[PDB]
RNA sequence: UCUUUUAUUUUUUCUG
């Protein structure tokens, strides 16, 4: 019934949890607050596969 | 008209009536001069600030202003005679316990 | 770790008595009787019997707390008629009437063939 | 005469009857002492010689305690606490030995029949494991591989269900009264019609239906107690009722004895 | 320790008013034109019908722990069907002539409206109300 | 018959196929 | 003392038939941990029976 | 599920059919046709969050493509341009949320609290607890499967390894405790 | 420990079991459940400290709260529901149960009250049986909606000499209220007598409820057929009217509300109609529910549940709001994949057509999950913000104390209030009161 | 076991603060369990498939 | 903040709470084990010498 | 805890004898307060109880998936056909006096779960066990025999209350008390005090 | 908004009133505009009220 | 693990009927309700006691020890 | 004739 998918380090069963993150190679625009001079800033997290 | 205030004149009057079994048929021995002197004496005995000087007396009258108005409104002579039928002993007991409950309701010094 | 002893639900402890009568100043000819190591099984029975007994003015029962197997029964009766005698009469009535129930059950089983 | 009993039907494990001319307090108190305070025999202590099986021996001992045991002559048995002995005796305890070694490759089921008495009963029909299945095997106890061993001893002593439900002689005890609500002792919840939305109990056929025209019979009292006792098997359903009445009588007599001594 | 009031009222209306074991009955006295009654009676034990004449009396008798009858031949007002105990809690005046006495028989509320003839009725805890058909 | 419409009760068979051939930890293993 | 750290049984108490192990003695009374339940109980030693390490012959408090 | 016309006889219909269902059943009771085969023949399509933008998904395999008062009110089909269909909307719940009987019939934070409490619910984690040596393990004496079972449990193995027990409950205030 | 009453001294009772058993009216000041909550017990180590704990920190002494001059401690869940049941007019008690409850009262006077019914059957009214718990000399009088001295619906209350005269008892009588029975008893007789009254009322009502019974089941949530049809009609006409407003909006013939743009105007308007429809369905369901209905009985007792809760359970869950607005367009111009875009229908943007009994659609279930998570995260943030705020407030007002001049001063001695509360009156001794002078016309004032 | 194996973790700071990602955005449908989550500081950030 | 404004305490216990309507308002049930654990030191007097002798 | 968010700890362990019983001999294993259900808006618990009762009366396994044709009306009809009150109610009796309860109790099987939170693991009292070395105070935590932390909130409520001697005895006598010698001039704890 | 104002008869009676609300805080110039009642002007903000109408 | 020998709700013996229940389900090929009724469990408490059991001794045994 | 130990910190998990 145990479906596996975990490591055993020093006999302790260890599971790696999926780390959610912003997708790579995408252009996203965000509106910025009035006090900052920046407005409508675009960001891209460029990444090689 | 509804505001927080220390002691319920209405409730103490009901307690007086129940305790003394006030007979509504029989006339009341109270006299208007006795009523007015009783209310004035109670108002004088209503002390929350105690200190013999003009500033403290003004402060005490200031503190007990609203409650003085409520006492006059409730134990007015017309209300005491017509709406209420308290006897002399009942009125005296009411005044004594109004004074007592005010003097309990005073802040207990040392409150944080 | 500290649950109550099961045997203490019905066995008397050291320095303890089954019955403790105390008269009450509350009303005349009135006693409160504490039964130790008992449940409502006797309580309802005895209370109902006192109610059926026509001379008894008040009969009621009480568990202070479900934890302790103990319950109190207050009886007040008429002047001159002891609540102890009332309880004796009620218990004797229960003895006789349970005996009649037993006899009827024994005689009426044997009519069955299974 | 006192209360009247009428048994509608009888069985080895079920007895259904009607109690008439009896108080509701008595109907309860009889039911209560019957379901709680009848003395009965059951496995109290378990000594495990060896256990290689996959079940915790705590779990095994709990099971052996819950197993029914014959309690026909429980009256002739005496309480362990009042008895005096050295760890064991026939006058307050019954010793039962259970041995189970796997032989076959398939799983070897272990049953109540595997409990063999080793103490001297002295002629008291007590301690025989109860068997009711048509195969006669009895209650399943454990299961074993070929290589597994389970050897143990059991000391069963008199007790009542107040200590532990394993001493409980009676199973679900039925108590019903006034099936029709002539006394209006309950207010039936409904949405359109209580009579239509409530099942008609099987015992309403033994009472005349109410008449809407007539008024409420305020003099009426609770009577015609439809009871149905069922026994697990440790004691026949006859002596369930009879010894429930007997121990209620003994309890009231003990109250009288305490009263007299005080 | 005697009867204080007694009259004949013909029930004019019966209302359950979202209750089952108790109904409010509105009645007016046959003799006294200005006399009315609005009492809550337990129909669960004393069924009532509209346009039904009931005789109602109020007595002051027949501390003090209540006790059962204590005798098969106990003497009391044993010739009425439905007897009540309550306590007055209000004596109001309307129209300078009509006097309404409110009674509470353990939460069962009555308003007896009448005239000076009910002077015998006082504000005391002892207030037994007896009814028969 | 072979080309009849599917039903919601039949979708459970497809679900069972998913669970048999991938399983719950399938993404981690893969 | 020779009663410390030994296996023992109770014989008139609510916990009759309970094996246990002697842990500490305060004089006139010994504390024993029930071998079926999770509890320590205090009871006089003269009234308890002591056995050898292994189950078998039983002797009173006379070792 | 993929929703294309694939039917000159009339309206849209799911590509999967009773024949494919029967084949999947046959493969199931055998232990050739499985989810790999379904993917190859394009009966079921893998769809991500981004691709959900461009597709209109049908609620049920038959309710939307073409009354008891007690029945759930469902909004009638309005569009006739579906491209996919939900395999089963009950499959949006997670592991702990697939154990709740009738999640529709609950206020949502009370589904959340159950989904949190299922993790600490006692049961039977694995069948080799005696072989293993775990720091903290709890085993119910008598595990029992739910009387109100759910079809997701046959795949989640909750029936085989239950966590809880069926107890007779009376919703009442008896003694105030 | 968010407030003063969340730390009080009790009297120890030795009991063999492994939990702190506390009398259950006390859970209100501690804000405590029995869902795994943990509490501490601190033993004083000196007679000095046992003394100050006794006469300064005691459950009878913190009955009346300084926060809102009302009793923080009131009679609660089963006791409050069962006390409503007992003080229902049609509730009558047999001789046996009467006789018992008279003994269950500890400070029972000694005399069996005379019953209401005596000849047809000796029967005591529940009001009479509750009267014996209240000590003598306790007047009280409240007049609820349309209450007359011949109270038709048994609303309000009037107690004279510790004898209930009319009116059922609910949270407004015996719960936490400014002029409640608890408040008047603790003010007149005192804290000890009010604590005894809590005890006596709880024991009596618990006995009666144990011997009467009370429950709840799905039949309580179930409404009648005609009622369900009319609720369906209500939701249908609400949808029709929302669609009409929508068509007007697409036509631009709707006039934008002053101070709000067109989107916000339409959104607020439709939310208002949907809440109105849900609330009307709520009244219809509540009216259809009968007095036998356990959930209605419980709501009327005021123990737990509410009108909105009955409506949501049986009639309509209603619109789900996110960030104070309806369900937001998630992907592009849609809330979920099933809705063709720019479709402002109530179902599309969050409205629930189905009660919990009937069952929500899957999209409605997801919207409800959104609402639930938002409530949960809002609670998780709000508890921390309020805890920081309370810490800051107490640190700011730590040293302020009423010295013996009857003045409020900080540690340095600077005057902050020359007279505390502008009265010199303690908070726990204040009560709501009517001023007859300020009200009334000139003619009425003269008369 | 299965919940932990399918659990997902967001690297945003767990400290109590207003955050859009703590809500159940519409696109979470069918990819993230809308009911299962921890309650408390980690609520909304930890997600389960 | 950690070690002076508030700080750890002896002669105290914590545990789960339960409701008991059969207990007076001002009264709290205490587990027997917690009772045997915690103690309050009382000075000896001629008034309670016999009591304290029984307890010792 | 149930499978619907209904969590609670056992208040009292009443026997089969004392617990109320329906008119089929069946004494419930559990009782919950009906006050839980309206506020918690959990009709799923009641529906599950009805489905489980019908499942035990039929032998079938009652499907309870989120979106299924099965409805409360259908469950009630099945229970009706099986010979019970359609909505799951059952006339019960007072186990303590045999009186038929005036109300009708919603009865039936339902699935509950035991959680890891054991009072035996969660109970603890302190008797001057080990203390820290850095600050000379009661240690943290249960297993090492730690103490309870009279928090800033707790101190604050004591200030509100006014029990100054208690607050002293709690923060000085109970936690940590040290006598230190100082001198008038500088008033520092650097006095070489050879008390012997 | 309704407001309780005395009547010639001396009873408080409800009179309607056209009250202008605003989504901005600038009290100094507003309170000098003709036509309004500067006595009864109020601001949701309190810093401006302190700064112009005094500390009390 | 294995069948409770006594029903929790009332205490009627049910352990002895596990094998008979399995046989009625396997050889007789009869549904669970009729199987239970023939076994003699009339009360739903007992009926779910036997119906709902999951046999886990069959799973624990067939490990090597 | 008493005494007599239970490291520390970084993380994670949940509990109210
Ligand atoms: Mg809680
Ligand atoms: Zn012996
Ligand atoms: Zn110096
Ligand atoms: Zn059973």
């Amino acid at each position: 019934f145990d479906m596996g998918g975990y490591f055993i380090i020093n006999g302790s069963e260890k599971v790696l949890i999926a780390q959610e993150r912003s997708a790579g190679n995408i252009v996203q625009v965000f509106k910025k607050a009035a006090p900052s001079p920046i407005s409508h800033v675009a960001e891209i997290r460029s990444a090689l596969e | 008209a509804n505001w927080p205030l220390p002691v319920n004149i209405r409730r103490i009057i009901q307690n007086a009536q129940q305790t003394f079994h006030i007979d509504h048929t029989k006339p009341s021995d109270l006299t208007i001069k006795d009523i007015v002197l009783g209310v004035k004496d109670l108002q004088e005995n209503l002390l929350v600030l105690r200190g013999k000087n003009e500033i403290i007396q003004n402060a005490q009258r200031d503190a007990v202003t609203l409650f003085c108005c409520l006492l006059r409104s409730r134990l007015a002579t017309r209300r005491v005679l017509q709406e209420y039928r308290l006897t002399k002993q009942a009125f005296d007991w009411v005044l004594s316990n109004i004074e007592a409950q005010f003097l309990r309701s005073v802040v207990h010094p040392g409150e944080m | 770790m500290n649950a109550p002893d099961r045997f203490e639900l019905f066995l008397l402890g050291e320095g303890e008595s089954k019955l403790k009568i105390d008269p009450d100043t509350k009303a005349p000819n009135a006693v409160v009787i504490t039964f130790e190591k008992e449940d409502h099984t006797l309580g309802n029975l005895i209370r109902a019997e006192l109610l059926n007994d026509r001379k008894v003015l008040f009969a009621a029962y009480k568990v202070e707390h479900p934890f302790f197997a103990r319950f109190k029964l207050r009886i007040q009766t008429t002047e001159g008629y002891d609540p102890k005698d009332a309880l004796k009469n009620a218990c004797n009535s229960i003895i006789n009437k349970l005996g009649a129930l037993k006899t009827n059950f024994e005689t009426e089983w044997n009519l069955q063939t299974l | 005469e006192g209360p009247q009993v009428k048994i509608r039907e009888a069985s080895k494990d079920n007895v259904d009857f009607i109690l008439s001319n009896v108080d509701l307090a008595m109907a309860n108190s009889l039911r209560r002492v019957m379901i709680a305070e009848i003395p009965t025999l059951a496995i109290d202590s378990v000594e495990v010689e060896t256990n290689t099986t996959v079940l915790a021996d705590e779990f095994i001992a709990h099971r052996l305690g819950l197993i029914p045991l014959q309690s026909m002559d429980i009256e002739q048995l005496e309480y362990s606490r009042d008895c005096f002995c050295e760890d064991h005796c026939d006058k307050c305890s019954v010793v039962l030995t259970l041995q189970a070694f796997g032989e076959s490759e398939s799983t070897t089921n272990v049953y109540s029949k595997d409990l063999v008495i080793v103490s001297n009963l002295m002629g008291r029909n007590i301690g025989h494991p109860i068997i009711q299945d048509k195969e006669g095997n009895g209650v399943l106890i454990c299961k074993l591989r070929k290589g597994q061993e389970l050897k143990l001893t059991c000391v069963a002593k008199k007790g009542i269900a107040k200590e532990h439900a394993k001493w409980g002689p009676a199973a679900a005890i039925e108590f019903e009264y006034d099936p029709w609500n002539k006394l209006k002792h309950t207010d039936y919840w409904y949405e359109q019609d209580s009579a239509k939305e409530w099942p008609q109990s099987k015992n309403c056929e033994y009472e005349d239906p109410p008449n809407e025209g007539d008024p409420f019979d305020y003099k009426a009292q609770a009577d015609t107690f439809y009871m149905n006792v069922e026994s697990v098997g440790s004691i026949p359903v006859d002596q369930v009722v009879v010894r429930g009445i007997d121990t209620l009588q003994k309890k009231v007599a003990s109250i009288l004895l305490a009263l007299t001594q005080m | 320790s005697n009867t204080l009031f007694d009259d004949i009222f013909q029930v004019s209306e019966v209302d359950p008013g979202r209750y089952n074991k108790v109904c409010r009955i509105e009645a007016a006295s046959t003799t006294q034109d200005q006399c009315k009654l609005t009492l809550d009676i337990n129909v669960e034990l004393f069924p009532v019908a509209a346009q039904d004449s009931l005789t109602v009396t109020i007595a002051s008798s027949l501390t003090r722990s209540w006790r059962p009858p204590q005798a098969g031949d106990r003497s009391l007002a044993d010739d009425y069907d439905y007897v009540m105990y309550g306590t007055a809690y209000k004596f109001e005046e309307v129209s300078k002539d009509l006097i309404a006495v409110y009674y509470s028989f353990g939460g069962l509320l009555m308003r007896l409206e009448g005239n000076y003839r009910n002077l015998n009725n006082l504000k005391q805890e002892n207030a037994y109300l007896l009814i028969r058909r | 018959d072979e080309s009849a419409p599917i039903t919601a009760e039949d979708s459970w068979a497809v679900i069972s196929a998913f669970f048999r051939e991938k399983g719950l930890v399938s993404q981690q293993l893969d | 003392e020779v009663a410390l750290g030994k296996t023992v049984r109770i014989r008139s108490a609510g916990y009759k038939g309970q094996l246990g192990i002697v842990k500490d003695v305060n004089g006139d009374k010994a504390t024993v941990e029930l071998h079926s339940k999770n509890k320590h109980i205090t009871i006089d030693k003269h009234k308890l029976t002591y056995y050898n390490r292994e189950g078998g012959e039983g002797i009173t408090y006379d070792e | 599920f993929i929703v294309e016309d694939d039917e000159s006889l009339g309206h849209k219909e799911l590509k999967v059919r009773k024949g494919h269902i029967a084949k999947l059943m046959a493969t199931e009771y055998q232990d050739e046709y499985t989810w790999s085969s379904l993917l190859n023949e394009g009966l079921v399509e893998y769809i991500d969050a981004e691709e959900e933008e461009s597709i209109l998904i049908a609620m049920q395999p038959e309710d939307l493509e073409p009354v008891d008062p007690a029945k759930r009110i469902r909004v009638s089909h309005h569009a006739t341009t579906f491209t996919h269909c939900e395999i089963h909307p009950s499959m949006i719940l997670g592991v702990a949320a697939s154990i709740i009987p009738f999640p529709d019939h609950n206020q949502s934070p009370r589904n959340t609290y159950q989904s949190a409490m299922g993790k600490q619910a006692m049961g039977v984690f694995l069948t080799n607890y005696n072989v293993r040596m775990d720091t903290m393990a709890n085993i119910l004496y008598y595990p029992q499967k739910p009387l109100g079972t759910t079809r997701a449990m046959e795949y989640l193995k909750f029936r085989e390894l239950p966590a809880g027990q069926n107890a007779i409950v009376a919703i009442a205030c008896y003694s105030g405790y | 420990s968010l407030h003063k009453m969340s730390m009080m001294a009790h009297r120890v009772k030795v009991i063999p079991y492994s939990t702190f058993r506390l009398n259950l009216s006390v859970t209100s000041p501690y804000n405590a459940d029995f869902d795994g909550d943990e509490m501490n017990l601190h033993v004083p180590q000196s007679e000095e400290t046992r003394a100050e704990l006794s006469q300064l920190c005691a459950v009878p002494l913190q009955i009346v709260s300084p926060q809102s001059n009302k009793p923080c401690m009131g009679i609660v869940q089963d006791t409050l529901c069962g006390i409503r049941k007992l003080t229902l007019r049609d509730t009558f008690i047999e001789l046996d149960q009467v006789l018992n409850m008279l003994y269950w009262v500890p400070d029972w006077d000694g005399v069996i009250p005379t019953p209401a019914i005596i000849k047809p059957k000796p029967l005591w009214s529940g009001k009479q049986i509750l009267s014996v718990a209240i000590p003598n000399g306790i007047h009280l009088q409240r007049f609820d909606e349309g209450t007359t001295l011949l109270s038709p619906k048994d609303n309000g209350m009037l107690i004279i000499d510790g004898q209930i005269i009319f009116g059922v008892v609910e949270k407004k009588t015996v719960g936490s209220s400014n002029g409640g029975l608890i408040h008047v008893v603790t003010r007149e007789k005192g804290p000890q007598v009010c604590a005894k009254l809590f005890g006596n009322i709880q024991k009596v009502v618990n006995f009666w409820l144990l011997h009467n019974g009370f429950s709840t089941g799905i039949g309580d949530t179930i409404a009648d057929g005609p009622t369900m049809r009319e609720i369906t009609e209500t939701i249908a006409e609400a949808k029709k009217k929302v669609l009409d407003v929508t068509k007007e909006a697409q036509a631009n013939l709707l006039t934008a509300k002053h101070g709000m743009t067109l989107r916000e105007s339409f959104e607020d308007n439709v939310v208002r109609f949907l809440n109105e429809a849900r609330d009307k369905a709520g009244r219809l369901a509540e009216v259809n529910l009968k007095d036998l209905n356990n959930v209605k009985q419980m709501v009327m007792a005021g123990s737990k549940g509410s009108f909105i809760n009955i409506a949501q359970m049986s009639a309509c869950v209603g619109q789900q709001s996110v960030e104070g607005k309806r369900i937001a367009f998630g992907f592009v111009d849609r809330t979920l994949p099933h809705f063709s875009k720019d479709d402002y229908s109530p179902e599309s943007k969050g409205f629930v057509e189905n009660s919990y009994l009937r069952g929500l659609t899957p999209q409605e279930f997801f919207f409800h999950a959104m609402g639930g998570r938002e409530g949960l995260i809002d609670t998780a943030v709000k508890t921390a913000e309020t805890g920081y705020i309370q810490r800051r407030l107490v640190k700011a007002l730590e040293d302020i104390m009423v010295h013996y001049d009857n003045t409020t001063r900080n540690s340095l001695g600077n005057v902050i209030q020359f007279i505390y509360g502008e009265d010199g009156m303690d908070a726990a001794h204040i009560e709501k009161q009517s001023l007859d002078t300020i009200g009334g016309s000139d003619a009425a004032f003269e008369k | 076991t299965l919940s932990h194996l399918r659990r997902t973790n967001t690297p945003i700071g767990r400290d109590g603060k207003l955050a859009k990602p703590r809500q159940l955005h519409n696109t979470h449908w069918g990819l993230v369990c809308p009911a299962e989550t921890p309650e408390g500081q980690a609520c909304g950030l930890v997600k389960n498939l | 903040r950690g070690n002076l404004m508030g700080k750890r305490v002896d002669f105290s216990a914590r545990t789960v709470i339960s409701g008991d309507p059969n207990l007076e308002l001002d009264q709290v049930g205490v587990p027997k084990s917690i009772a045997k654990t915690l103690t309050y030191p009382e000075v000896v007097t001629p008034y309670n010498i016999d009591r304290l002798t029984q307890l010792v | 805890a149930s499978r619907h968010g209904q969590k609670g700890t056992i208040g009292i362990t009443y026997r089969r004898e004392d617990m109320p019983f329906t008119a089929e001999g069946i004494v419930p294993d559990l009782i919950i307060n009906p006050h839980a259900i309206p506020s918690r808006m959990t009709v799923a618990h009641l529906i599950e109880c009805l489905l489980s009762k019908v499942a035990a009366l039929s032998g079938n396994e009652g499907d309870a998936s989120p979106f299924t044709d099965i409805t409360v009306e259908g469950i009630s009809k099945l229970l009706r056909e099986h010979g019970y009150q359609s909505r799951g109610f059952e006339v019960m009796y007072n186990g303590h006096t045999g009186k038929k309860l005036m109300a009708q109790i919603f009865f039936g099987p339902t699935y509950y779960q035991r959680l890891r939170h054991m009072v035996d693991d969660k109970i603890h009292a302190r008797a001057r066990g080990p203390m820290q070395v850095l600050t000379r105070q009661p240690v943290e935590g249960r297993s090492r025999d730690g103490g309870l932390r009279f928090g800033e909130m707790e101190r604050d409520c004591m200030i509100a209350h006014g029990a100054a001697s208690f607050l002293k005895e709690r923060l000085m006598e109970a936690s940590d008390a040290f006598r230190v010698h100082i001198c008038g001039i500088c008033g520092l704890m650097t006095v070489i005090a050879k008390l012997n | 908004y309704d407001r309780k104002v005395p009547s010639p008869t001396g009873e408080y009676v409800k009179e309607p009133e056209w009250v202008l609300e605003t989504d901005g805080v600038n009290l100094s110039e507003v309170m000098t505009v003709p036509g309004i009642d500067p006595t009864r002007i109020y601001t949701n903000s309190f810093i401006d009220i302190m700064e112009v109408l005094g500390i009390e | 693990m294995i069948v409770p020998v006594r029903c929790f709700s009332c205490g009627k013996v049910v352990g002895d009927k596990w094998e008979s229940y399995l046989n009625l389900l396997q050889e007789d090929e009869l549904d669970e309700g009729t199987a239970l009724s023939r076994l003699g469990l009339k009360r739903y408490c007992c009926r779910r006691m036997i119906l709902t059991h999951v046999d886990l001794i069959e799973k624990f045994l067939r490990y090597n020890p």
